[PDB]
């Protein structure tokens, strides 16, 4: 559970802050040491950037933001709706 | 419209002798024109059954005329234009709306539909609402169809 618990929160970090420093990412995930710290980031999450003392969270190119999905999907869906729609009529 | 005709030699006429013999039907299969009764039909002339030898070929070509350019239905209309379509014909839907609940309320028990089909609200809500419901619906989804059509393959 502590360890399901660590990659929750990892989780939930990585979308809440663009950069964390390394203090509050061992404060937030209680590891004792730096060296536990470092070695958990290198194992379960390599995406994670440490510059400078802070984790640097790569967050997604579009994903918080609304209405930020690609066009030709969501209008082909649209394609979609009405083809199968009419062609009924 | 078309017939063909040749004539019935007097001589036979006179004899009181029918003109041809007939072992086969076809033709009595179409009914005479009365003008043609009157016009000396089978008196002085007999009509000829009409039918029509088509070629497979003549036909494919002739299916072929009637084809649109396959690229009619790349052409897609004016957003503007379509979108003020759009408009007017759901004001007129309104229209027709309060038009029909007049026509549905005001209908009596004793609802005469000889007078209805005379005159009717707006000639007749029920039917123009469908058509425009019909036609809104056919070019809202066919520009659907052509802008997103585009939007895959260009």
């Amino acid at each position: 559970l502590a360890k399901t618990v660590r990659d929750e929160i990892a989780g939930c970090s990585e979308k809440a802050y663009d950069t964390l420093s390394v203090n509050d990412a061992r404060q937030l995930l209680l590891f004792s040491s730096d060296k536990d710290l470092l070695e958990y980031i290198k194992e379960e999450h390599p995406e994670w950037e440490i510059k400078d003392g802070c984790v640097v969270f790569q967050k997604s190119k579009d994903s918080a933001t609304c209405k930020e999905i690609p066009s030709l999907l969501l209008i082909n869906q649209t394609l979609s709706y009405a083809r199968e729609l009419e062609r009924i009529v | 419209v078309m017939d063909a005709f040749r004539l019935i030699n007097p001589q036979t006429m006179m004899l009181g002798q029918e003109p041809r013999q007939t072992t086969s039907n076809l033709g009595h299969l179409n009914k005479p024109s009365i003008q043609a009764l009157i016009h000396g039909l089978n008196r002085h002339y007999y009509s000829i059954a009409i039918n029509y030898r088509k070629n497979e070929l003549e036909e494919k070509m002739l299916l072929n005329l009637h084809k649109k350019k396959w690229n009619d239905g790349l052409t897609l209309k004016k957003f503007d234009v379509h979108s003020k379509t759009n408009e007017q014909t759901v004001q007129e839907m309104l229209g027709l709306a309060i038009k029909y609940n007049k026509a549905v309320q005001e209908e009596d028990e004793l609802t005469p539909e000889k007078l209805v089909i005379a005159k009717v609200g707006r000639q007749d809500a029920k039917k123009h609402l469908e058509e425009h419901v019909s036609n809104l619906m056919s070019s809202n989804i066919i520009q659907t169809l052509g802008t997103m059509l585009d939007t895959v393959i260009f």
